[PDB]
C-alpha cells in the first residue's frame, strides 16, 4: 500500500516527497505534522488524507502561508474506440483538435430506454497523480468518457494550449464544466465527437 | 446552588496568604478555600502541575514531533558499540572496557541536566535547549568571540570589535567592571586568537568529607 | 571531579538508658549444673536490650545482647506449664517470642516464632505498644492504641506453636492502658480503657473481655462508663474468701 | 472491573488504617486524622514521648502520655475547660 | 457478525429482524445476541458497551429480555455462562433492584450452584453474593419464605444453598432470625429439613468462621433434632457432622447440649438413622475431651465392631470416617487397636467388593492410613502384604495406595527384613503385571524406594531388570510409565554406588531417545534429567557432548512436556557442563529456543528463558543478546517479553556492564515494539540484580528521559514499571537526585488513564516513595492534595492512599499543620527544651 | 492480583499457617507474580485454611498445591507481604471463560 515510496524520519533532517507531511516520528509510527495526528498503518494515514479533517488543516495552512506572504448501473464493455488527434493552428496561437468516432448502429440497437442515451461524450483534464498502478505521473490527460464504450486518454505536455480568454459572451449553462461547454461539439446523428 | 454562591472573592482569599502570587481564579471553588491556600502556599510545597484542565491527555505536543530519538551518554558512547551494531535504518567487546566505562571511567560521571527540588516537565518544555543553554553560560564568557561568529560579523583577526569604540566613549559594560579589552584597560600586545579581553578578578577546604583517595571496584 | 558524598560512619557508643519494657522470667540457667530459680530480670530500651539477676539480693548485669534494631514497643514474659522465654512485639507487627540461650561461649538471644501483624512502621492500627500475656501463659493478647486487637492462643508441644490470631475490631474506640487479669484456668479476662475517638463529648468508658476457650472468640463482657478523668486499670487477683 | 476492585480495596483499606482520603473528605474528618496520628507517634515513641514531658514539665511522663491518649478525642479540649 | 445464528432464540428474541425506547429496547437486545450468540471480537465490544451503558438502560428491560432467556432448555454452558458475566456485571453496576425482579434473578442463578462443577459452582454464588448487597436482607429474607414451603425437593434444595449464600454475604447474624424461624417452625414438614440444611451450606461456606455464630444455629440442632420425623432426625445428625469437622475442638462446650440425646438415637432407632448418628458423634470425637472422649469412644466402639457386617453402603462409609476421627484419641491404646480393632478391620473391610468402587476406596484408604498411626507400621503393612499380591488390578492399585499414604507419613523402618522383602517383591510382581493404566504405581512405588533406600541394593539389582524389561514394550502407557519410574529410581541409586548401572540406564535410555511417541519420549528425556544430575558428568558414558546434538531436534517435536523435559535437561547441561558442547552449537540451541517460545506454555516459556542464563553463562553474552534483539523486532507479544526476560536473565548472570549498553542502542533503534522490549528487559534486568543497579543508575535516567517524555502510554508504562524495581532495589543508596529527576518526569503522568498506566504509576510512585522519602513526594501530594477540580482530587488521593498505606509515622513530621492552618492544631509541638 | 483484575484477596490477619501453591504456580510472589529473589513465606488466616480448601494453591485457587509460597524482596519492602492473607476466591474471568471455552 506504500506503492515503495520512502518516508524519512522526522529527526532525520531533511529526493522531493510526494506529500511533504506523512513522517515517522522518533517512534515508528506515522503522524500527521499539520495534523498532529498519529496513525498506525498506511492505510489509516490513507483514510486521513482522504479525510476532511486533513484537508482543513491544509487549507488553514495555505491561509498561513498566504498570511506570511447512477455509479453502479454504469454499463462497462471497456471497448476503445478511435480517436483522430489532428495539430490545429487559428487567430493566435496553436490548438489541438480531436475526432472520436463511435459505433455505427452495431451494438446499440438492444439499449434504447431514454437512460442518459440523451447524455453526450464528457471530457475532464486528470492529473497522472493517480493511477491504478502508481509508479511514474508529472503530466495532465484529456480524459473523453461515453457510457458504454472504455475511457481515453491524451497526455498535454504544455501547461497551456488554446486555453482562451472570455470566447463567448457569457452565457451561463454550466452544462458540466467551462471546459465542455466552451469547446466540444456532439454530432449525435453521425456519433462523431469533436475537442477543441 | 447556596454553598456555590457562598464562596468568597479570591482577593479575599489573597489576605489570608503570605504568599499571594500562587493562589488562582480556580480556587474560589475550592471546598476549603482557607485551608487549601494555605497548603498551597506552605513553603516547600510543589504546585500541581498545570496540564490538568486541558483534555490534550498532557501530551498533543507538536513538539513532540521533532524530539530526537535518542543520543547515547558520551562515557557509553566511547565504548564503540555505535559503530559496532547500527541502530539507525559479533559486536563482542573485552569485559575489562566495558566495566571500566561503567566503574573506572563513569563512577564519578552524572547526566548534565537532571532537574531540581520543584522542576516539573511541561509539555512544551524540552530540557536538551536548556542544557546546551546552562553549559553555554559555562563556556562563554565576555571578551572572547568565536571564529564562525567572528567571521559572520567579518571581524578580522587583532581587530577589535566595533563596540570598543562606542565602548571607549561610553564607558566599560555596567554589568562587567572588571572587565578588559585589548587597547583600553587592557594591553593590546596580549590580544590573541579569539579573546580580545577577560574579567581580571579583584577578589583574589576538604569539606570534612575529602576522600583523598578514589578507587573504584575491580572486575578481575 | 572529586565527589563530595560525604560517608560517614554511624557508631553507638554508648547504648539507650531509657528503660522501657521489663519482664519477670527465668531465662537462662547458667554456672549452675541443674538450677531453677524465678527470680532473674529482662530489661528493654527500644532498640537496647539487657538481662540482669539478682539471686545475690544485689543486681548484675548478665550480657549486653546484640542490638535488634527496631523499636520494641512492648515485652512481656510468659510463663507455660519449663525455661521461661520472653513474647517480645515492637516495629513490624511481628509478634517475636525468643528464648535466651547460650551459644558458643555467650549467651545469644534466639527468636521461636515471629508472626505477622500489620505492616512495619510505629502506627495506632499496628497492634502493639499495649501487651499483656495471661499471668498462667495460656493466650498472649496484644492491642492497638485504637483500631483493632488480637490475642493468640499459645500452646506447647515438641515445637512451639502459635494459635491463630483473635480478632477483635472497635472502629472508633481508642484503647489505652490493657491489663489482664490472672484466671484459675477459668477462661482469660483483659480489661480496657476505651476512649472514643469520635463524639461530641469526652467519653472514657471502662470495657471487659472474657475470651472463650470454648468458642474461640473474645467477648465483650461489661461496658461500664467512667468519668472522663480515667487513667488506668489493675487486676485484683481472686477476692475468692469475700464476695 | 478494575476500579470497582479499587472501590473494595478502599473499603478494606479504609477499614483497617482508619483514615484514608478517597475523593471527598472534610477538612474535619481528615485533620482529625492528622491530629490523631502525630499524636499517636508522640505518644508511640518513648523517645519524643520522654522529650514531651520535659518540654511541658509534668510531674510524671504518663501524664502526657495519657494526656495524647485524652488529646485525640475532640471533646478532651470542653473537659480541660471544664476543669 | 452474529457468528453463530440461533434459530430458536433469536425467534424468542424477534425485536428487529431487519423513539428512544424502541433504540434502547432494540440496540439492548441487540447487544444480548451479540454476547450469547455471536463474534468473540464483537461479544467482546457488546461487554464494554454493554457495561458503560448499563446504568443508562432500564433494569426492567434489561432483565425483562435478559432472565427470561436461561429458562430455556437449549442453552450451552459456553452460552449461559456468557448470559451469566452480564448479570453479575449489570447487577454489580446498577446496585438497587425491586423486591420482584430480585426474585427473578435469584431464581434464575439459584439453580447454579447445585451444578456439578465447582466452575459453575463458583459463579452461581457469584451472583448471589452480588445481588445480597443489592437487595438487602429484608427482600431476601421475603424471598425465601415463599419457596421454602414448597413442595419441590429440588428447588428447596437449590434456595438451601441460595440462602446459605446470602447468610454468608451479608452475615448470617442478620439472617439468623430466619432461620429460627424456618428451622424451629412448627407449620410445615419440608420447611423444617430445609431449615436445617441452611445451617449445613451455612456451616460448610463459612468453615471455621461458624465458630462465633455456632451458639445460634446449635440451638436448632437441639430443638430442632428432636422431632419426630426420621429425615430431620437425619438430617440434623448430618449438621453435627459438618459443624462439628468445621467447629474444630474448640465448640464441645456448646456441642454437649446435644450430646446426649444421639446416644439414646443410637442404642434404639439403629438403621440409616444410627449411620447419621455415628457420623454425628464421630464427628464430636476429635473435639471431646479427654475423659469424655474416653468414655465416649469406648462407647461407639462397640457399636462399631457389632456393625462391621453391615450390608449397606452408606453405614459402611460413616464407620470408616468413625474408626479415622477415633483413631486419634490417645484412650484407646495402639496394643487395644491391634489385639481388636485391626484384625476385625483388615478381614472385613479389605474384601475385593471393597475395591470394586473409587468414592468408597477413598474413605477405605484414608481410613487405614490414619489406622497406621496409632497401629504399628509393620503390622499394617503385614496385613497389607496379602492384598498387593491378589490377581484383581483395581485392589493391587487400592494396595498400592494404602503403601503410598501410609509410608510417606510414618516411612517403613519399622518393618522386618523378612516383610520388607516380601514388600518390594510384591511391589514389582503387582508392577510389571499391571493391566489397567494408573500413574499412581510409579509414583507410590518411588515413595517406598526413597523411604527406603541403603536396604535396597540386593533389590535395587532386579527392579532395574523389571525397569529395562518394561522399557522394551509394545504399549505407550507401559513405557512412559516404566520411563517415569526410572527418573524416580535414579536418585536412590547413587545411594548404592551403582553408577556403572546409572551409566547402563543413560546408554539404553539414550539410545530409546529416538522413539517416535512423545509422551513416552518426554518422560524418557526426564530419567536422563535425573541421570546426569545426579551421577557425574565425566563418567557418563554417552558422553554429554554426544547427548546434546541429538537433543537440539528435539526442541521442534511440538507437544508439550517433550519441551519442558528436554528445556529441563539442556539447561542441566547448561549449568553442568559449559566446556563439552562446543559453542556453535549452543548458538544453534539459542536459535532453537528462540524460535520455540512461541509455545503457549508458561513452564516450558519461563524455563526457556531460565537456559539463557546457563548458556550466556557458558558462551558469549554479546552473542545471546545478537539473536535476542533481532527476535525484538518480532510482533509477537510473548516474544518481545520473553525475549526480554532473557535478556533480563542474560544480564543477571553475566552482569549489566556487558548488556545495558547494547540494550541502549536497540532503544536507539526507532521501532516502537522494539523500544518496548528494551524498556521491559531493563525492568527484568533490574529485578533480577538487587545491589547492581545501584551504580548503573546515572547512566539510566538520559534513557528514560525520552522514555517518560515519550508520547506513547506504552513507553511511560514500562517506564514507569522499570522505575519501579530500580527504585525498590536502588532505594537508601544515595541517588535520589537521580531519583527527584526520575519522578519529576512522573508527577505529570499521575492523571493519565487506564488501568494498565494507572497501576504502573501508583506503583512507580510508590517505588519512588522509599527511594526518595515521603518528604519531597509528599510536598508534590500536598500542593495537589485537595484542590476544585473533583478529578486531580480523586487522582491525587490514590497516590496518599497508598503513601497512608505504607507510611504513617514517617508522614507524621511532614503533614504542613500550622496554628493558623488548622484550629485545634496539636499544642505539643511547639514545646522547645 | 496484579495482571488479572477480577480476582478478589482475602485480607485479613495471617495467621501461622503457610498458604500452599501448586508445582505449576510455583516461583510466584502471590502479589506480583515474580520470580526473583523470594524473602518470606505467606501466612494465611485460619478462615481460608480448615479443611480441604487448605491445600489449594492460594494464587490459582485451583489446583493442590505442595509449594509454599514465599513473598518477594519488593513486595517485602513496599509492606505489601504483611498487608493481610493473600488468597483468590473468586476463580475469575479467565479461568471460567477457559472452562466453559474448552467445555
Ligand atoms: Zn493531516
Ligand atoms: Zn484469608
Ligand atoms: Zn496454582
Ligand atoms: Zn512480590
Amino acid at each position: 500500500l506504500s506503492k515503495g515510496e520512502n518516508v524519512p524520519y522526522t529527526f532525520q533532517d531533511e529526493q522531493v516527497r510526494s506529500n511533504p507531511y506523512i513522517y515517522k516520528n522518533h517512534s515508528g509510527k506515522l503522524v500527521c505534522k499539520l495534523c498532529n495526528t498519529m496513525h498506525m498503518s498506511w492505510s489509516s494515514v490513507e483514510r486521513h488524507l482522504g479525510g476532511k479533517k486533513h484537508g482543513l488543516n491544509v487549507l488553514r495552512r495555505g491561509i498561513s502561508i498566504e498570511k506570511s506572504s447512477x455509479x453502479x448501473x454504469x454499463x462497462x464493455x471497456x471497448x476503445x474506440x478511435x480517436x483522430x488527434x489532428x495539430x490545429x493552428x487559428x487567430x493566435g496561437s496553436v490548438g489541438l483538435a480531436i475526432q472520436v468516432n463511435y459505433s455505427s448502429e452495431v451494438k446499440e440497437n438492444s439499449v434504447d430506454s431514454d437512460d442518459k442515451a440523451k447524455v453526450p461524450p464528457l471530457i475532464r483534464i486528470v492529473s497522472g497523480l493517480e493511477l491504478s498502478d502508481t509508479k511514474q505521473k508529472g503530466k495532465k490527460f484529456l480524459v473523453i468518457a461515453y457510457e458504454p464504450f472504455e475511457n481515453i486518454a491524451i497526455e498535454l505536455p504544455p501547461n497551456e494550449i488554446l486555453f482562451s480568454e472570455n470566447n463567448d459572451m457569457d452565457n451561463n449553462n454550466d452544462g458540466v464544466d467551462e471546459l465542455n461547454k466552451k469547446c466540444t461539439f456532439w454530432d449525435a446523428i453521425s456519433k462523431l465527437y469533436y475537442v477543441q | 446552588k447556596r454553598r456555590k454562591t457562598e464562596k468568597p472573592s479570591l482577593s479575599q482569599l489573597k489576605s489570608q496568604v503570605p504568599y499571594p502570587q500562587i493562589i488562582e481564579w480556580y480556587d474560589c471553588d475550592a471546598r476549603y478555600p482557607g485551608l487549601l491556600a494555605s497548603i498551597k502556599c506552605t513553603k516547600n510545597v510543589i504546585p500541581v502541575p498545570s496540564h490538568w484542565q486541558s483534555k490534550k491527555e498532557y501530551l498533543s505536543g507538536r513538539s513532540l514531533l521533532g524530539k530526537r530519538p535518542f543520543e547515547l551518554p558520551d562515557i557509553i558512547k566511547k565504548t564503540n558499540i555505535e559503530q559496532m551494531r547500527s541502530t539507525l535504518p559479533a559486536l563482542d567487546l573485552d569485559y575489562k572496557k566495558l566495566h571500566d566505562v561503567f566503574f573506572k571511567i563513569g563512577a564519578n560521571w552524572k547526566p548534565d541536566h537532571l532537574l531540581c527540588f520543584g522542576d516539573v516537565y511541561y509539555e512544551n518544555r524540552n530540557l536538551f535547549e536548556e542544557t546546551n543553554w546552562k553549559r553555554m553560560v559555562d563556556h562563554k564568557r565576555p571578551g572572547r568571540i568565536s571564529q564562525e561568529l567572528r567571521a559572520i560579523m567579518n571581524l578580522p583577526e587583532g581587530q577589535l570589535p566595533p563596540w570598543c569604540m562606542k565602548m571607549k566613549d561610553i564607558g566599560l559594560p555596567t554589568g562587567y567592571p572588571d572587565l578588559k579589552i585589548a587597547g583600553l584597560n587592557w594591553d593590546i600586545t596580549n590580544l590573541k586568537g579569539d579573546v580580545y579581553g577577560k574579567i581580571i578578578p579583584n577578589h583574589h577546604r576538604n569539606y570534612f568529607g575529602a576522600l583523598i583517595s578514589f578507587e573504584t571496584p575491580e572486575f578481575e | 571531579a572529586k565527589d563530595d558524598e560525604l560517608y560517614l560512619y554511624h557508631l553507638t557508643l554508648k547504648k539507650q538508658t531509657n528503660f522501657v519494657h521489663s519482664c519477670i522470667g527465668h531465662f537462662v540457667d547458667l554456672e549452675a549444673g541443674s538450677k531453677r530459680e524465678q527470680s532473674q530480670l529482662c530489661v528493654a530500651t527500644e532498640t537496647h536490650l539487657e538481662l540482669y539477676d539478682t539471686a545475690d539480693g544485689e543486681l548484675k548485669l548478665i550480657a549486653k545482647f546484640q542490638n535488634l534494631f527496631a523499636t520494641i514497643t512492648s515485652m512481656k514474659s510468659l510463663d507455660l506449664p519449663w525455661p521461661t522465654f520472653l513474647a517480645l512485639t515492637s516495629d513490624s507487627g511481628n509478634l517475636s517470642i525468643v528464648q535466651i540461650i547460650m551459644h558458643a561461649g555467650a549467651l545469644r538471644l534466639k527468636t521461636l516464632v515471629n508472626q505477622p501483624l500489620t505492616r512495619t512502621t510505629l502506627r495506632r492500627v499496628s497492634p502493639i505498644s499495649y501487651m499483656e500475656i495471661d499471668p498462667n501463659g495460656r493466650c498472649i493478647i496484644l492491642s492497638s492504641v485504637e483500631q483493632n486487637k488480637l490475642c493468640f492462643l499459645v500452646d506447647y508441644a515438641q515445637k512451639l506453636r502459635i494459635s491463630s490470631p483473635l480478632e477483635i475490631i472497635r472502629p472508633h474506640m481508642v484503647t489505652l492502658d490493657m491489663a489482664v487479669v490472672d484466671v484459675n484456668f477459668n477462661n482469660p479476662c483483659f480489661v480496657t480503657l476505651e476512649i472514643d475517638n469520635a463524639a461530641t463529648q469526652l467519653s472514657v468508658h471502662l470495657i471487659f473481655y472474657v475470651l472463650e476457650l470454648g468458642l474461640n472468640h473474645i467477648v465483650k463482657k461489661a461496658d461500664y462508663l467512667v468519668n472522663p478523668s480515667a487513667n488506668f486499670v489493675l487486676s485484683l487477683p481472686d477476692l475468692s474468701r469475700y464476695n | 472491573a478494575e476500579k470497582q476492585r479499587q472501590l473494595k480495596l478502599q473499603k478494606i483499606y479504609k477499614q483497617k488504617y482508619i483514615g484514608l482520603g478517597d475523593e471527598s473528605t472534610t477538612r474535619e474528618q481528615w485533620q482529625r486524622n492528622v491530629r490523631n496520628d502525630t499524636l499517636n507517634t508522640l505518644q508511640g515513641h518513648s523517645a519524643s514521648l520522654e522529650y514531651v514531658s520535659l518540654s511541658r514539665g509534668d510531674l510524671s511522663i504518663r501524664d502526657t502520655r495519657i494526656h495524647l491518649l485524652k488529646s485525640m478525642s475532640p471533646g478532651y479540649k470542653a473537659y480541660l475547660r471544664e476543669e | 457478525d452474529l457468528m453463530f445464528f440461533k434459530p430458536s432464540d433469536h425467534k424468542y428474541f424477534a425485536d428487529v429482524i431487519s423513539n428512544k425506547d424502541e433504540k434502547k429496547e432494540r440496540t439492548l437486545s441487540m447487544l444480548l445476541l451479540k454476547i450469547k450468540n455471536g463474534n468473540t471480537a464483537s461479544r467482546r465490544t457488546s461487554m464494554r458497551i454493554l457495561t458503560d451503558k448499563a446504568v443508562t438502560f432500564g433494569p426492567e428491560m434489561i432483565f425483562n429480555r435478559l432472565l427470561p432467556i436461561l429458562l430455556d432448555r437449549s442453552l450451552e454452558d459456553q452460552e449461559r455462562h456468557l448470559m451469566i458475566k452480564t448479570i453479575d456485571r449489570v447487577l454489580y453496576q446498577l446496585g438497587d433492584l425491586t423486591k420482584p425482579y430480585v426474585h427473578k434473578i435469584l431464581v434464575v442463578a439459584a439453580p447454579l450452584l447445585i451444578d456439578e462443577d465447582p466452575m459453575v459452582r463458583s459463579t452461581g454464588q457469584e451472583i448471589i453474593t452480588n445481588l445480597s448487597t443489592v437487595a438487602g436482607l429484608k427482600t431476601i429474607l421475603t424471598v425465601m419464605r415463599p419457596d421454602i414451603e414448597n413442595e419441590d425437593e429440588y428447588v428447596r434444595n437449590v434456595t438451601s444453598r441460595a440462602a446459605a449464600v446470602v447468610a454468608k454475604a451479608l452475615g448470617v447474624n442478620q439472617l439468623l432470625p430466619f432461620i429460627n424461624a424456618a428451622c424451629h417452625s412448627r407449620k410445615s414438614w419440608k420447611a423444617r429439613h430445609t431449615g436445617i440444611k441452611i445451617v449445613q451450606q451455612i456451616g460448610i461456606l463459612l468453615g471455621i468462621g461458624v465458630l462465633n455464630h455456632l451458639t445460634g444455629l446449635m440451638s436448632c440442632i437441639k430443638d430442632c433434632l428432636m422431632d419426630d420425623h426420621v429425615p430431620v432426625r437425619i438430617v440434623t445428625a448430618h449438621t453435627l457432622s459438618t459443624l462439628a469437622e468445621n467447629s474444630y475442638p474448640y465448640g464441645i462446650e456448646v456441642f454437649n447440649v446435644v450430646l446426649e440425646p444421639l446416644w439414646k438415637g443410637i442404642r434404639s432407632h439403629r438403621g440409616k438413622v444410627l449411620s447419621s448418628f455415628l457420623k454425628a458423634v464421630g464427628s464430636m470425637i476429635p473435639l471431646m475431651d479427654p475423659e469424655y472422649a474416653g468414655y465416649y469412644t469406648t462407647e461407639a466402639m462397640r457399636i462399631i465392631r457389632r456393625e462391621f457386617d453391615s450390608p449397606d453402603d452408606e453405614m459402611k462409609k460413616t464407620i470408616l470416617l468413625v474408626l479415622q476421627k477415633c483413631s486419634a484419641v490417645e484412650s484407646i491404646t495402639p496394643k487395644f487397636l491391634r489385639e481388636e480393632i485391626a484384625p476385625e478391620f483388615f478381614q472385613k473391610f479389605w474384601v475385593r467388593r471393597v475395591a470394586l468402587d473409587r468414592p468408597l476406596n477413598k474413605v477405605v484408604t484414608y481410613t487405614t492410613v490414619t489406622l497406621a498411626k496409632k497401629l504399628g507400621c509393620s503390622y499394617t503393612i503385614d496385613k497389607l502384604l496379602t492384598p498387593l499380591r491378589d490377581e484383581a488390578e483395581p485392589f493391587r492399585t487400592m494396595a498400592v495406595h494404602a503403601v503410598t499414604r501410609t509410608v510417606n507419613l510414618l516411612g517403613t523402618a519399622d518393618l522386618d527384613e523378612r516383610l520388607e522383602t516380601r514388600l518390594i517383591d510384591a511391589l514389582l510382581i503387582a508392577f510389571q503385571e499391571q493391566t489397567n493404566s494408573d500413574s499412581i504405581i510409579f509414583k507410590g512405588f518411588g515413595a517406598v524406594t526413597v523411604s527406603l533406600d541403603i536396604r535396597m541394593k540386593p533389590f535395587l539389582a532386579p527392579i532395574v531388570s523389571t525397569i529395562l524389561n518394561h522399557l522394551k514394550h509394545k504399549t505407550p502407557l507401559v513405557r512412559q510409565h516404566a520411563a517415569d519410574l526410572c527418573a524416580i529410581l535414579i536418585p536412590v541409586i547413587k545411594n548404592c554406588h551403582e553408577f556403572e548401572m546409572l551409566n547402563k540406564l543413560n546408554i539404553i535410555l539414550y539410545e530409546s531417545l529416538g522413539e517416535v511417541y512423545p509422551e513416552v519420549l518426554g518422560s524418557i528425556i526426564n530419567a536422563m534429567y535425573c541421570i546426569t544430575s545426579v551421577m557425574d558428568l565425566d563418567k557418563l558414558q554417552p558422553p554429554i557432548n554426544q547427548i546434546l546434538p541429538t537433543l537440539t531436534p528435539i526442541l521442534r517435536n511440538k507437544h508439550r512436556k517433550v519441551e519442558v523435559n528436554t528445556i529441563k535437561f539442556v539447561g542441566l547441561i547448561g549449568k553442568l557442563a559449559p566446556t563439552y558442547a562446543p559453542p556453535k552449537e549452543w548458538m544453534r540451541i539459542c536459535f532453537e529456543l528462540l524460535e520455540l517460545l512461541k509455545s503457549t506454555n508458561k513452564e516450558i516459556r519461563r524455563s526457556a528463558n531460565a537456559t539463557f542464563g546457563f548458556i550466556a553463562e557458558a558462551i558469549g553474552p554479546h552473542d545471546v543478546l545478537v539473536a535476542l534483539l533481532n527476535n525484538l523486532k518480532v510482533q509477537e507479544r510473548q516474544l518481545r517479553v520473553c525475549t526480554a526476560v532473557a535478556i533480563g536473565i542474560v544480564a543477571k548472570v553475566c552482569g549489566p556492564y556487558n548488556v545495558l549498553p547494547v540494550i541502549m542502542n536497540e532503544y536507539t533503534t526507532p521501532e516502537t515494539n522494539v523500544q518496548n522490549g528494551v524498556l521491559k528487559a531493563m525492568s527484568f534486568m533490574f529485578e533480577y540484580i538487587g545491589n547492581m543497579s545501584k551504580d548503573y543508575i546515572y547512566f539510566i535516567t538520559p534513557l528514560l528521559e525520552d522514555a517518560l517524555t515519550d508520547r506513547d502510554l506504552v513507553h511511560r508504562q514500562t517506564a514507569s514499571n522499570v522505575i519501579t524495581h530500580l527504585a525498590l532495589n536502588c532505594s537508601g543508596t544515595g541517588h535520589e537526585d537521580a531519583f527527584i529527576h526520575l519522578m519529576n518526569l512522573l508527577i505529570p503522568n499521575i492523571f493519565e488513564t487506564s488501568p494498565h498506566a494507572i497501576m504502573r504509576i501508583l506503583e512507580g510512585l510508590e517505588a519512588l516513595s522509599q527511594a526518595l522519602g515521603p518528604g519531597l513526594f509528599m510536598n508534590y501530594i500536598w500542593a495537589g492534595l485537595f484542590h476544585p477540580a473533583k478529578n486531580v482530587r480523586k487522582a491525587f488521593w490514590r497516590v496518599y492512599n497508598n503513601m497512608y498505606v505504607m507510611y504513617q509515622d514517617a508522614m507524621v513530621p511532614f503533614y504542613p499543620v500550622t496554628p493558623d492552618n488548622n484550629e485545634e492544631y496539636i499544642e505539643e509541638l511547639d514545646l522547645v527544651l | 492480583s496484579r495482571h488479572q483484575f477480577d480476582l478478589i484477596m482475602c485480607l485479613k490477619q495471617p495467621g501461622v499457617q503457610t498458604g500452599l501453591l501448586c508445582e505449576k504456580c510455583d516461583g510466584k510472589c502471590p502479589i506480583c507474580d515474580s520470580y526473583v529473589r523470594p524473602k518470606r513465606k505467606v501466612r494465611v488466616c485460619e478462615n481460608c485454611s480448615f479443611g480441604k480448601q487448605a491445600k489449594n494453591c492460594i494464587i490459582c485457587n485451583l489446583n493442590v498445591g505442595v509449594n509454599d509460597a514465599f513473598y518477594c524482596w519488593e513486595c517485602c519492602r513496599l509492606g505489601k507481604d504483611k498487608d493481610g492473607c493473600p488468597r483468590i476466591l473468586n476463580l475469575g474471568s479467565n479461568r471460567l471463560d477457559r472452562h466453559f471455552e474448552k467445555k
